[PDB]
C-alpha cells in the first residue's frame, strides 16, 4: 500500500479527497509533492476519474 | 479508455518557436519538439506542441491564447515522400515515414497556411541481414522492434509543469488619453509598468484605467495560467516557484514484434577439389557471411548487390556460409585429388601433391639429397678402389697389367 | 775405392739432378722407359727433354712416372726381382740387404741425396732410395723395389724422416 | 563392472563401443550426444542505451540578475546569459534594452525507449560444459543430461555415467561480453565511471530499473539567439546509436569450432573441440553368460566395396559357422575402421553383410565378431564427389593414403642407396685387402 498526501494528513493514493473534474486547480498541487513517491501512478489513476 | 486519456486531459496545447514556418520564422502552433525514429518498418513518433485525440481523430492547437481544433486527416506531413499519420495520443503523434533529413508537418485552416520544418533526421532501419526501403510483399518473420500502436501505461515518464507567464501587447490598449489593460473573460492578469516610478500591479477581470504611462510600450500585460500544464520545453519562460507539479506517462513505446523480412534468391553452388564457387544474384543488396569451421575462422563479410561470383576454399574441417536471411549451409570436403594413386609415377607425385603440397615437396627433396649423395659416394670409392687397385701395377717399369685387374678395372 | 767409380760410371749419363735455385735436392730415375721422380724433392729437371712431360702422380706410394720416348729407352738402367740377401752397391759405397731392410752404416746421410737407385753386382736396379731413419749404429731405409707378381712395394720403418 | 572411453565432443555423429567381460557376451553400447552447451558464469556491470537531453525552462527576469543553483543532474550544465531580450508570440518578453539576465539549463536522462532497446555489459568466466547424451547401453534407450565435471553421476536401472572432464579450457567468450538484441558481442567496454563520449558507454546505468546513471555526453549550452526563447546546446552524438552503426558480425558469425552463439541463457552450443571422457559401472544383472548366446567358429571376411569416403564407403561380407541363431555385437577395436552396425543377428549359418567406413586407401584393420577375431583386407578406391554435407565419420591416421606403389618408389629408392654404399664399402675393402696381401711377401 502506498500514503499520498495533500497536507499533513495521510491517505491511500487510490481514494483522494479531490478529483480534477470537481477542482481543477488543487489537483496540480495534490500531485506536486507527490512525484517522489512510489504511489504517484496509483494517484493519478484515482484522479483521472471519479 | 478514458482512463490512459484523461491524463492528458489535465494539460493544455500551446505555441512555440519554428524555424522555417512557410515564410521565414515565427511562432507556430505545431513546433515539433522531438522526432523519435528507432522503430524498424518505418515507424516515427514525433511529439508536437498541439495535442491529439481531445474526439476520435483530431488535433488540438493553441491560436494565440485561444484554442482550436481541425480533423486530423488535413494534417499532413512528410519528410522526403508524404507520410502517413496513423494515430496520436496527447503531445506524441504517431507516423509511418521514408527517410528523410527533416520532417514538414503542415495544415491549412483558412487560406492561411501553417507549416513547421525541423532539420531531423528520420531513418528507416530494415531488419535481417537484406537492406531494403520499402518492405516486401512476403518472406519470413523475425523479431523487430517497432513503436506499439496502442497508448499503454509503461516505465516512461515526461514532466508536465506550470506554464509561465505569457505576455501579450494585444491585451494593452488606449483610451481618449490613457492606457488601458483589458484582460479577456473571467481572466486575471498581472501589469507592469516603468514610466513613473515602478509599478507591479494584478488584475482579476478589471478593465482598470491607468492614468498615467501615455504611451503603449511603457507597459507590458501578462497573462495567468493556473488551472493547466504544458511540456517542459525550452521554448517557454517557467514561473515563480520551484513546483514541477507533477509528471505523464507517453504513448507508443518501443515493443517486440514481428515483421516480414525478404528472402535472397538462392545461390547456384558449384563444387571443386578443395572449393565451392557461388553464384550470386541480388534482388537488393544483400550481406554474404562465411566462415570456417575450424581453429582459425577466418571470417568473411561483405555487402553484396550486384551480380558476383565467389570463389571460396573449403577444407576438410569444413565451411559454412551465410546467405541474406537463409539459414546456414555448411559443406565438407573429402579428399578427391587429380591422380592415380596405384601406378605411373608421374602420377601418384600429382596425387600425393595435390593431397599434401608441402609434405610431397620436402619428401621428394630429401630424398633425392640421399639418393644423389649415396651414388656420388659410391662412384667415389669406386675411383678410389680402381687408383688403388692400378696404382703398384703402373709404377713398375715393365708395365703389364694381370687378366682379373684388366677387364674389371678397365685397365688398357 | 772402385765401387763408387763403377757407380759414376753407370750413372753418368742416365742421373739427372733436380735443381731448385741452384741447389740440388734429388735425383730422377730413368728405368724401363719410366721416369721416377718423388713427391718432397721440389724443383726444375736439369734434362730439357724429361722436363716438358707429365707425370702421373702416386702419393701413396710417393712416385711421379712419366712416359719416357722411344728414342731413349735403349739407354736406361735395367731392373730385376730376383734378390738375394747380403751386399749391394750404392753411390757411397755398400748397403746390406738382410731380412728385406736396406741399412747403411752411419756417417753419411743428409738432405739431397734422394732417389738414388740401388745397384748389384751385375749392373740392375734393386731399389730407389727415398728416405732413412737412424737406428742406433746403422741407419734403415725407406724405399721402393718390386716382386715376382709385379706390385710395387714400398717399405717404410718407423718415424722415417725424409731426405 | 568399471568401463571408461573416450567419445569425440562432436553432436550428430554416434559413437559404438563393447564391454568385454571375459566370461559373459559381450554388451554394445551406443550414445549419440544430441546437444553440447558451454555456459560461462555471467555477471552485469552495467547497461547502456540512447540518451536524452532534457532541456530546463528558461528562467528570464527582465532588469534584474539570476543566480545558477545545482542540481546534481547527470553531466548537469548550467550556465546564465545577460543582455538578452526575448520575444513571445504577443509580442516582447521584457521592457529593459539591457539587464536582463536568462538562465539555460541541460542535463542527460534515459532515453523513454530503454526497457526494450538497450545493451548489457558483462563478464565471463568458468565455463560449465552441458549435454544432451541418448545412450543406448544394451538395446535399452535413454535420453539423459549429464554434466561433464568430475562428479554427478547419473543413475538409471542400475548403470551409472560420468562423464570426464573436457581436455580442453577453451571458449569463444572472452573477457567482457555485450549482449544487445538478441546477438551477443566480444566487445572491450570501458568501466563504470570511464564513459566517454562519442563511444559505447557515454551512458551507463547499473540495472535497466535503477535510479543512479553516470552520464559523460560532452554537453555545452551555447547563447541563444537575439531575439528568441530557447536553450541551444551541442554535445556529442550518442555512443550507443555509433556502437550500432560500426559493429563487427556478431559471435554466432564470427566464432571458431562452429559455435553456436545462443541468447536467453549465454551458451554456445555445438562446438566441436576436444574429447569428452566417460566412464561406466554396470550392474552384473544386465550381462549373459556366453552359452546362452550365440557362440561362433571358422569366419571369414572379404570386402566387397570399400570407398574411402566421409560417410559409409565400404562394405564387407563376413561368412562365418556358428552355433545358435540369435544377435551379438560387432566392433572394430583398431581406428581403422569405424562400423555402422554394432549389432548382427545371426542364424546357424550363412553371411553377414557389416558397413564400415575408413582413411585407408589399403585396409587392414582386425574386426570383433561375436567373441572371435577375423582380418578384413582390400583396396579402397577414391570417391567422386568434391564436397559433401555431412562431416567426417572416422578418424585419420598418418600412412593412412599411402599406395603400396608409393612404398615401392619409397623403398626401392631409399634402401637400395644404403645396398649400394653398403656394396661401396665391401668392395672397398675387399680392394684395400687384397693390395695389402699382395705388399707381405717384398
Amino acid at each position: 500500500t502506498t500514503m499520498c498526501l495533500l497536507a499533513n494528513v495521510t491517505f491511500p493514493c487510490a481514494q483522494p479527497p479531490i478529483c480534477y473534474d470537481r477542482k481543477p486547480a488543487e489537483t496540480l498541487a495534490m500531485l506536486s509533492v507527490n512525484v517522489d513517491n512510489p504511489g504517484y501512478d496509483e494517484l493519478l489513476e484515482a484522479a483521472v476519474k471519479c | 479508455t478514458e482512463e490512459l486519456f484523461n491524463e492528458y486531459k489535465l494539460t493544455r496545447p500551446y505555441m512555440a518557436r519554428c524555424i522555417r514556418c512557410a515564410v521565414g520564422s515565427c511562432h507556430s502552433p505545431i513546433a515539433i519538439e522531438a522526432v523519435k525514429s528507432d522503430g524498424h518498418d518505418g515507424y516515427v513518433r514525433l511529439q508536437t506542441s498541439s495535442q491529439y485525440g481531445l474526439k476520435g481523430r483530431t488535433m488540438r492547437y493553441d491560436m494565440h491564447g485561444t484554442i482550436k481544433e481541425i480533423p486530423l486527416h488535413q494534417v499532413s506531413l512528410y519528410t522526403s515522400r508524404p507520410c502517413h499519420i496513423v494515430d496520436g495520443h496527447g503531445y506524441f503523434l504517431l507516423a509511418r515515414c521514408p527517410a528523410g533529413d527533416s520532417i514538414t508537418m503542415e495544415f491549412k485552416k483558412d487560406s492561411v497556411r501553417h507549416s513547421c520544418s525541423v532539420p531531423y533526421e528520420v531513418k528507416f532501419n530494415p531488419v535481417g541481414r537484406e537492406l531494403y526501403t520499402h518492405p516486401p510483399e512476403h518472406g519470413v518473420e523475425q523479431a523487430c522492434q517497432v513503436y506499439a500502436h496502442d497508448a499503454q501505461n509503461r516505465g516512461a515518464y515526461v514532466e508536465m509543469h506550470l506554464p509561465g507567464s505569457e505576455v501579450d501587447s494585444s491585451l494593452v490598449s488606449l483610451s481618449g488619453s490613457s492606457v488601458t489593460v483589458t484582460p479577456p473573460d473571467g481572466t486575471s492578469a498581472l501589469v507592469e509598468c516603468e514610466c513613473g516610478g515602478t509599478k507591479i500591479s494584478e488584475t482579476i477581470n478589471k478593465t482598470k484605467q491607468f492614468s498615467q504611462c501615455t504611451k503603449k510600450e511603457q507597459c507590458r500585460a501578462y497573462r495567468l495560467q493556473n488551472d493547466k500544464w504544458v511540456y517542459n520545453s525550452d521554448k517557454l519562460p517557467k514561473a515563480a516557484g520551484a513546483t514541477l507539479k507533477g509528471k505523464l506517462h507517453v504513448p507508443f513505446l518501443l515493443a517486440d514484434g514481428k515483421c516480414t523480412v525478404p528472402l535472397a534468391p538462392e545461390p547456384m553452388i558449384t563444387f571443386g577439389f578443395r572449393s565451392v564457387s557461388l553464384k550470386l544474384h541480388p534482388k537488393n543488396p544483400t550481406y554474404l557471411i562465411t566462415r570456417q569451421l575450424a581453429d582459425e575462422p577466418h571470417y568473411t563479410h561483405e555487402l553484396i548487390s550486384e551480380p558476383a561470383v565467389r570463389n571460396f576454399t573449403v577444407t576438410e574441417k569444413g565451411w559454412e556460409f551465410v546467405w541474406g536471411n537463409h539459414p546456414p549451409k555448411r559443406f565438407w570436403a573429402q579428399e578427391t585429388a587429380p591422380g592415380n594413386p596405384h601406378g605411373l609415377p608421374h602420377e601418384v607425385i600429382t596425387h600425393y601433391y595435390h593431397r599434401y603440397p608441402m609434405s610431397t615437396i620436402l619428401g621428394l627433396s630429401i630424398c633425392a639429397a640421399i639418393a644423389t649423395v649415396s651414388v656420388a659416394a659410391s662412384t667415389w670409392l669406386f675411383c678410389r678402389s680402381r687408383v688403388a687397385c692400378l696404382t703398384p701395377y703402373r709404377l713398375t717399369p715393365n708395365a703389364r697389367i694381370p687378366f682379373c685387374l684388366a677387364v674389371l678395372c678397365c685397365a688398357r | 775405392g772402385k765401387r763408387q767409380r763403377m757407380v759414376m760410371k753407370l750413372e753418368s749419363d742416365k742421373t739427372f739432378p733436380i735443381m731448385l735455385e741452384g741447389k740440388i735436392n734429388g735425383y730422377a730415375c730413368v728405368v724401363g722407359g719410366k721416369l721416377f721422380r718423388p713427391m718432397h724433392v721440389e724443383g726444375k729437371i736439369d734434362n730439357d727433354v724429361l722436363a716438358a712431360l707429365k707425370t702421373k702422380k702416386a702419393s701413396k706410394y710417393d712416385l711421379e712416372y712419366a712416359d719416357v720416348p722411344q728414342n731413349m729407352r735403349a739407354d736406361t738402367f735395367k731392373y730385376t726381382h730376383e734378390k738375394p740377401q747380403g751386399y749391394y752397391s750404392w753411390h757411397h759405397g755398400a748397403v746390406q740387404y738382410e731380412n728385406g731392410r736396406f741399412t747403411v752404416p752411419k756417417g753419411v746421410g743428409a738432405k739431397g741425396d734422394s732417389g738414388r737407385p740401388i745397384l748389384d753386382n751385375q749392373g740392375r736396379v734393386v731399389a730407389i732410395v727415398l728416405g732413412g731413419v737412424n737406428e742406433g749404429s746403422r741407419t734403415a731405409l725407406s724405399v721402393v723395389m718390386w716382386n715376382e707378381k709385379g706390385v710395387t712395394v714400398k717399405y717404410t720403418p718407423e718415424n722415417c724422416e725424409q731426405w | 563392472y568399471e568401463h571408461a572411453t573416450t567419445m569425440p565432443s562432436q553432436a550428430g555423429i554416434s559413437y559404438n563401443t563393447i564391454v568385454n567381460r571375459a566370461g559373459y557376451a559381450p554388451l554394445p553400447i551406443s550414445i549419440t550426444p544430441t546437444k553440447i552447451k558451454l555456459i560461462p558464469t555471467v555477471n552485469l556491470e552495467y547497461v547502456t542505451c540512447h540518451y536524452k537531453t532534457g532541456m530546463d525552462s528558461p528562467a528570464i527576469k527582465c532588469c534584474g540578475s539570476q543566480e545558477c543553483t545545482p542540481t546534481y543532474r547527470p553531466d548537469e550544465q548550467c550556465k546564465v546569459f545577460t543582455g538578452v531580450y526575448p520575444f513571445m508570440w504577443g509580442g516582447a518578453y521584457c521592457f529593459c534594452d539591457t539587464e536582463n539576465t536568462q538562465v539555460s539549463k541541460a542535463y542527460v536522462m534515459k532515453s523513454d525507449d530503454c526497457l526494450a532497446d538497450h545493451a548489457e555489459a558483462y563478464k565471463a568466466h568458468t565455463a560449465s560444459v552441458q549435454a544432451f547424451l541418448n545412450i543406448t547401453v544394451g538395446e535399452h534407450s535413454i535420453v539423459t543430461t549429464v554434466y561433464v565435471n568430475g562428479e554427478t553421476p547419473v543413475n538409471f536401472n542400475g548403470v551409472k555415467i560420468t562423464a570426464g572432464p573436457l581436455s580442453t579450457a577453451w571458449t569463444p567468450f572472452d573477457r567482457k561480453i555485450v549482449q544487445y538484441a538478441g546477438e551477443i558481442y566480444n566487445y572491450d567496454f570501458p568501466e563504470y565511471g570511464a564513459g566517454q563520449p562519442g563511444a559505447f558507454g557515454d551512458i551507463q546505468s547499473r540495472t535497466v530499473s535503477s535510479s543512479d546513471l553516470y552520464a559523460n555526453t560532452n554537453l555545452v549550452l551555447q547563447r541563444p539567439k537575439a531575439g528568441a526563447i530557447h536553450v541551444p546546446y551541442t554535445q556529442a552524438p550518442s555512443g550507443f546509436e555509433q556502437w550500432k552503426k560500426d559493429k563487427a558480425p556478431s559471435l554466432k558469425f564470427t566464432a571458431p569450432f562452429g559455435c553456436e552463439i545462443y541468447t536467453n541463457p549465454i551458451r554456445a552450443e555445438n562446438c566441436a573441440v576436444g574429447s569428452i571422457p566417460l566412464a561406466f559401472d554396470i550392474p552384473d544383472a544386465l550381462f549373459t553368460r556366453v552359452s546362452e548366446t550365440p557362440t561362433l567358429s571358422a569366419a571369414e571376411c572379404t570386402l566387397n566395396e570399400c570407398v574411402y569416403s566421409s560417410d559409409f564407403g565400404g562394405i564387407a561380407t563376413v561368412k562365418y559357422s556358428a552355433s545358435k541363431s540369435g544377435k551379438c555385437a560387432v566392433h572394430v577395436p583398431s581406428g581403422t575402421a569405424t562400423l555402422k552396425e554394432a549389432a548382427v543377428e545371426l542364424t546357424e549359418q550363412g553371411s553377414a553383410t557389416i558397413h564400415f567406413s575408413t582413411a585407408n586407401i589399403h585396409p587392414e584393420f582386425r574386426l570383433q565378431i561375436c567373441t572371435s577375431y577375423v582380418t578384413c583386407k582390400g583396396d579402397c578406391h577414391p570417391p567422386k564427389d568434391h564436397i559433401v554435407t555431412h562431416p567426417q565419420y572416422h578418424a585419420q591416421t598418418f600412412t593412412a593414403a599411402v599406395s603400396k606403389t608409393a612404398w615401392t618408389w619409397l623403398t626401392s629408392l631409399l634402401g637400395g642407396s644404403a645396398v649400394i654404399i653398403i656394396i661401396g664399402l665391401v668392395l672397398a675393402t675387399i680392394v684395400a685387402m687384397y693390395v695389402l696381401t699382395n705388399q707381405k711377401h717384398n
